[PDB]
């Protein structure tokens, strides 16, 4: 849980760990959208003919 | 110095254009349409219908002054609501005329 | 901002703007002195109409915001004799050094359009293949010329319509389209009556 | 809050001159003295002399401007920022008090004309200027990475949208950043009495 | 050398402009009328046709 | 939609208007090539005419 601001020294592999950091928050959020909108899909009601 | 901060063009702040109602200035662009590319300001509407309004017809353009800026009306554009607003404005100043 | 012609100021309801009020007051302040019936149309001003079917605009690339484009459009807009045209010109030598075409095509339309105001006429328009001149109700051309040079070349100048003189050009060029109705309306002034 | 960048001006000319000068007077208060500096290399290191018979090109100068830390802007009316309209640039030189056209030819400085806030007009041609960093720090890529590397030594980062860290590795200046001045050296700063 | 595949691709751009025309000539015959200070590209279009 | 001005000459703009208009359902392939239509997906084969 605690591994992605250790130090590190100064280079592109810096760059590499913000990135993957960047990533992971924005795949948190996919997640918990991604759940709300299949909780939508499956709630709703249905078309149907008359 | 606070009025020439400014009293025109800021790229949200709305006008209104007495022909078909209020909206939001978007800014200007250059269109061909018809062989010779004009200026055009545009405006957006409700629905986000944009309409492009010649530059040499800017009299047409007042500053709007209803004091709503972040809760001002917007008129969908192709509507009688401001066809009656006017009339209704044009029948009071018949009045005090 | 309440009525600014009714009570209850420093109300937020619905009211049209403020100037098209003082719009509106002074076309029925017209309707007044002039007698006339009140109309909707006073707004849906044409002080003088000069499209000539030619490219004409300030460049994004000559001047980079909008507020000053706009201030300058504004200003030549409301021009009312050409030495403003000229200290215009000078103002736009000095912000913004050379001069691009549409904008020295713009700057002496107004010109034409300021001339053409002074002069009397109201509506001239045109194409490549010519044009039409259109005058006020009380113009200053001389009748007894026109119709000399109306007689002079008829098939080059035809009075169709009780104001209206049709005429044919092959202005093929801007610059020959420009400087051919400079010349014939400099010409027209010139036997002003 | 920034300092107000107006007076920054009036301050790095008088740094600019301070080694060099025999008679004249200068007033400090104690509350100021008892701030650091820069360390004058920084700033005279970056110090720029334009003049008229130079064949240099608008862009190079363009991107130099850029490096100094000069900000772009289109409709010039403050201290340190430059606006370019076709052939004419012009901008606002951080040690003096009227900013300058120029008036490229073929890559060539053709003229030097200062211009009021307001009359956007010559009012006279100078033979060159000098022009001095636009602010109290680096501000190119080494001196963002430098920053980054004394940030992440010292403090902790927070992964967050408006961090000052984040947003100073954006490209942009936080507010407040000048009193986050001493991570961009690596060296303890002057007392100002060098 | 005289025949002609004709995939699926191109058969239903084909069903698309023809059902293109008949919005063109409904809103050709409603702009032959007058009142245009009104109108916008949204009544005159119809999605049913197409 | 554009709208030009009557009294001028052929070729000018009093003001120009547009909007995003609806239309349409245009099915879409899966990624074999096989489309879905009513939960019965179909093939298109080709014409050699």
């Amino acid at each position: 849980d605690r591994w992605l601001e250790l130090g590190l020294t100064d280079e592109e592999k810096q760059n590499q760990l913000e990135q993957l950091a960047e990533q992971y928050d924005e795949l948190k959020h996919e997640f918990e959208k991604k759940l709300e909108a299949k909780r939508r899909k499956i709630t709703q009601g249905d078309d149907l003919a008359p | 110095t606070l009025i020439r901060n400014l009293a025109e063009l800021h790229i949200g702040q709305p006008v209104v254009h007495l022909e078909h109602g209020v909206g939001r200035y978007a800014g200007m662009t250059t269109l061909e349409a018809g062989g010779i590319t004009g200026e055009y300001l545009m405006l957006t509407y409700a629905n986000d219908a944009k309409l492009y309004v010649p530059v040499s017809s800017l009299h047409l353009i007042s500053r709007y002054a209803g004091g709503a800026e972040e809760n001002a009306p917007l008129h969908k554009l192709g509507g009688d609501a401001w066809s009656r607003a006017r009339q209704k404005a044009a029948e009071k100043v018949r009045d005090v005329a | 901002a309440g009525e600014l012609l009714g009570e209850e100021q420093s109300g937020s309801m619905e009211t049209i703007g403020f100037s098209l009020y003082m719009e509106l007051l002074e076309n029925a302040v017209d309707a007044l002195k002039a007698g006339r019936e009140p109309s909707l149309e006073d707004l849906t001003s044409q002080q003088t109409e000069v499209e000539l079917r030619m490219p004409s605009l300030l460049p994004d690339d000559f001047i980079p915001d909008v507020n000053t484009r706009l201030s300058f459009y504004k200003r030549i807009a409301s021009a009312k004799t050409e030495n403003e045209l000229e200290e215009i010109k000078v103002e736009l030598i000095d912000r913004f050094g050379l001069l691009p075409d549409p904008a020295r095509t713009l700057l002496d339309i107004a010109r034409l359009r300021q001339q053409a105001q002074k002069l009397g006429i109201r509506k001239l328009e045109g194409n490549e293949k010519g044009g039409v001149i259109e005058f006020a109700e009380k113009n200053h051309v001389n009748p007894a010329w026109l119709i000399g040079l109306l007689q002079k070349q008829p098939q080059h100048y035809r009075l169709d319509g009780p104001t209206r003189l049709k005429f044919i050009q092959d202005l093929s060029e801007r610059k020959t389209r420009i400087e051919w109705v400079r010349q014939f309306m400099r010409e027209l002034e010139e036997n002003a009556i | 809050f920034s300092p107000h960048q107006d007076i920054i001006s009036s301050r790095l000319s008088t740094l600019y001159q301070l080694p060099t000068m025999q008679r004249g007077v200068l007033i400090v208060p104690v509350n100021t003295l008892m701030q650091r500096v820069c360390p004058h290399s920084f700033l005279h290191g970056h110090a720029l002399v334009m003049k008229k018979g130079q064949r240099l090109s608008r862009d190079a100068l363009r991107t130099q401007l850029d490096s100094a830390g000069y900000r772009h802007v289109d409709q010039v009316m403050e201290h340190g920022e430059y606006a370019t309209r076709g052939a004419l640039l012009d901008l606002f030189p951080m040690g003096s008090e009227l900013p300058y056209r120029l008036d490229f030819f073929d890559d060539e400085i053709d003229s030097l004309r200062v211009f009021d806030v307001d009359s956007q007009r010559t009012l006279e041609e100078v033979e060159a200027i000098n022009l001095l960093p636009a602010h109290e720090f680096p501000t190119d890529k080494a001196a963002i990475e430098l920053f980054r590397s004394q940030w992440r030594d010292t403090f902790e980062v927070k992964r967050d949208p408006e961090h000052i860290y984040q947003q100073v590795s954006k490209g942009t200046l936080p507010a407040g950043i000048e009193y986050w001045q001493p991570l961009f050296f690596s060296e303890p700063l002057p007392p100002l009495f060098s | 050398g005289n025949r002609r595949i004709r995939s699926v691709g191109e058969m239903a751009e084909n069903q698309f402009r023809v059902g293109l025309v008949r919005v063109e000539r409904a809103v050709k015959e409603r702009l032959s009328l007058g009142d245009l200070d009104t109108l916008m590209p949204q009544d005159m279009i119809n999605a049913k046709p197409i | 939609l554009v709208i030009y001005e009557r009294e001028a000459p052929e070729g000018t703009v009093k003001d120009i208007k547009e909007q995003e208009v609806y239309m349409g359902e245009i099915p879409l392939m899966t990624d074999n090539g096989t489309f879905v239509i009513n939960g019965t997906e179909r093939v298109i084969v080709s014409q050699l005419h």
